[PDB]
């Protein structure tokens, strides 16, 4: 069965894991999932997401709490606190253009060794990245992004492990549970199956290993 | 006033239908100067295409925001989806204009506009994907920065993108990158053509056609 | 003033076009499009698809009058007459991969330069392609494929021409959508805007150009 | 029956909650033979997790089909999806089992079996993504063709995939690719290992367990 306790999280997630985060500045982010890190201080932990939103919330606690090594994310402008443990050299953040990180992300989960973007070109992000021309213009080869474990956040799951998000919430939960070996996603209910229709679901449960709430 | 002044122009170039990028801060006040006869649609990194205004108290949605998680409303038939799909939008071409803010332009039409080495490293976000595949790049920024030029030879700070950006709007003047360098189609009613040479170290091609207005 | 008349096919699809035409096996694939192409003798195409469909139906129709200098596709085995011509060399066949052929589509609907696909190493799939080794791995950098107009199907539009498909009828449709220079979608009905939810539509109508039916 | 016999063993390989894919033809026909206790998960190439049987005559809808073109049904909690997504599944790893038909199988565990050079050209379709993509892939195929072994040394037919296929199920044997080469696991209860030596040109390995079967 899917569905398990909150409480199986420190049973789930290992220090020092490699993770996917879902959510935009905290919107659609797996709190409840977050705050049993927090709960059981899971240390050493490499985070890939958007951002590491605000001090006070999704992943921002897991920044305040100091439980990253490292986090590979388009924005940390909003939690200075990211930008402190930065500076000081205690957090690794390695900065990826957002729009390549949706498809490096996406790659492993379709199974692509990588991808071609003109993002990035003749910027800093150039730096240790192979360039290839085709037609005569430039792009950043990107490579796959791997995760041991994503923890995605949507609305409803069925019983089979359907998942349908909503809104702004969506945004890189449905990439990353393609991509991690292992999914767990928190969710706001639990409904019957044949209430999220074969047009609308967007994450087939299948591919859901474990659902909290 | 400058900000207004800025804001009002860069809104009169948009045009009905358009889909439409407007960056945190300077270029999210040119949604309040649309035209009435100008309907067009907003796209926000996040995921949504067809965001409106904040939401009454009361009307709040949870996962309902913009690129800086403050609550938006959705416009009927709007469009939400997952990130990768929204750079779909935006690297392939499908944004017709974006509006961003800036920190230098230079006489290439190159934006720096994410990072202050030493001192502001929030990130780059979105910014290099949408200057690099809007269909359309308008900066619009102040002149200067407490009197600097921000539109100078060659960009000392990093680079956004490569690629040259379509307009600058600034408070004194409009800009237009070309082929031959920076061309100079309008200055403000407010200021004078040899205030605004002074505070551009950038080389300016000056319009025959040259205008007042913004 | 998206939707128009079917004639309006004769000024959208030039003589000697390269269009993305939707449909898996003739399902979810534009039949009134083709028609009125059919109609007006519209040849010299160049069509990507997933297949030629068969003889008396979809794309296969378009073969049958002779009007595709080439197609590129993963499949005609359903369709003898596209072997036929393919055998007599008056039709230029190019064969790809499914996946691949889903991923190039992707890549020029998106803004990619190219992706990398472990489907087709050493097989006859890899001749003329460059080849990447990522972590030890061989990979085909397989390239986008573009096209002057999509003819897609769908199955409703809203007033704004959001789009939404049905079951087995989307496969490559929303792909195309985003790929071509102009946007045809032929649609079964057109409901009121607020009818499709935002959770819902799969293709937004800022990219869809013109509807029939 | 020599296609009721691979159908039947193949379908004994499959596990409780697995995804799997059938190739047309032949393989389909293990559907017809799945265990009570054992429920799957069925995925079609055009799009769909979730597939059922062909519909009771009524029932049809025009757009849901498998991947020849005839109706199906979708089951509770049934998926359907555009083409990227389903090779996503398929390439990236999601999809747990593939049964494919065959034209030949080499020592190497390569499988041919999307063209015959001269005779038949109906192009690979999603075979090459499914046999590179899927976690465990199965071949299911008569042993000879009308006298002809199909397990050689080295295909001589155009390889769908340089990828090792896990087990070989014909109506007279079953065959595992190893890195030694063909581990010959089982031979039918209507055969002798006499008889599928001299049917087998590849090299094979015989357990010291050699059970019958299919
Ligand atoms: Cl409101
Ligand atoms: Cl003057
Ligand atoms: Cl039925
Ligand atoms: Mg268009
Ligand atoms: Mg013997
Ligand atoms: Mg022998």
């Amino acid at each position: 069965m899917k569905v398990v306790d909150i409480s199986k999280i420190n049973e789930l997630v290992k220090e020092g894991a490699t993770l996917m985060i879902g959510g935009f500045l905290g919107v659609g982010t797996p709190e409840n999932i977050i705050d049993e890190i927090i709960r059981h201080n899971i240390s050493n932990l490499t985070v890939i997401a958007n951002d590491t939103a605000f001090e006070d919330r999704g992943i921002g606690k897991l920044v305040k709490n100091k439980l990253c090594k490292k986090v590979i994310v388009s924005h940390i402008g909003t939690n200075p606190e990211t930008q402190r443990q930065m500076i000081e050299g205690t957090l690794e953040v390695e900065l990826v253009p957002q729009g390549t990180l949706a498809e490096r992300i996406r790659a492993a989960g379709v199974g692509l060794g990588g991808i071609l973007t003109p993002t990035g070109v003749g910027t800093v992000v150039e730096k240790d990245k192979k360039v290839i021309e085709v037609e005569g213009k430039k792009y950043l080869l990107e490579l796959p992004i791997h995760a041991d474990v994503a923890l995605i956040k949507a609305k409803k799951a069925d019983y089979l492990g359907n998942l349908v998000y909503n809104l702004t919430a969506e945004n890189f939960n449905p990439i990353m549970a393609l991509a991690a070996k292992t999914v767990i996603a928190e969710v706001e209910e639990i409904v019957p199956t044949g209430t999220l229709s074969p047009n609308e679901i967007k994450t087939p449960g299948i591919i859901v290993d474990y659902i909290v709430t | 006033n400058p900000k207004e002044k800025i804001a009002i122009r860069v809104a009169q170039e948009l045009k009905k239908g358009q889909l439409v990028n407007l960056g945190i801060g300077l270029p999210t006040l040119v949604a309040n100067y649309i035209p009435k006869d100008i309907h067009v649609f907003f796209q926000s990194d996040n995921g949504i295409i067809g965001m409106g205004p904040a939401p009454k108290e009361g009307y709040e949605n949870s996962d309902l925001t913009n690129a800086g998680a403050s609550y938006i409303t959705a416009l009927p038939g709007a469009m939400t989806f997952d990130s990768a799909f929204s750079f779909g939008i935006i690297r392939g071409g499908h944004l017709d204009v974006t509006v961003l803010g800036g920190l230098q332009v230079d006489e290439e039409g190159h934006l720096a506009n994410w990072m202050i080495p030493g001192k502001m490293i929030p990130g780059m976000g979105g910014a290099m994907d949408l200057v690099t595949g809007a269909k359309k790049v308008i900066v619009a920024m102040t002149h200067t920065a407490k009197g600097t030029p921000k539109i100078v030879k060659k960009c000392t700070l990093p680079l956004t993108s490569i690629r040259k950006v379509d307009l600058i709007v600034t408070e004194l003047a409009v800009i237009e990158p070309t082929d031959e360098g920076l061309l100079l189609k309008e200055i403000s009613k407010e200021t004078t053509l040899d205030e605004v040479l002074k505070l551009t170290e950038a080389k300016l091609i000056i319009a025959d056609d040259l205008k007042i207005f913004a």
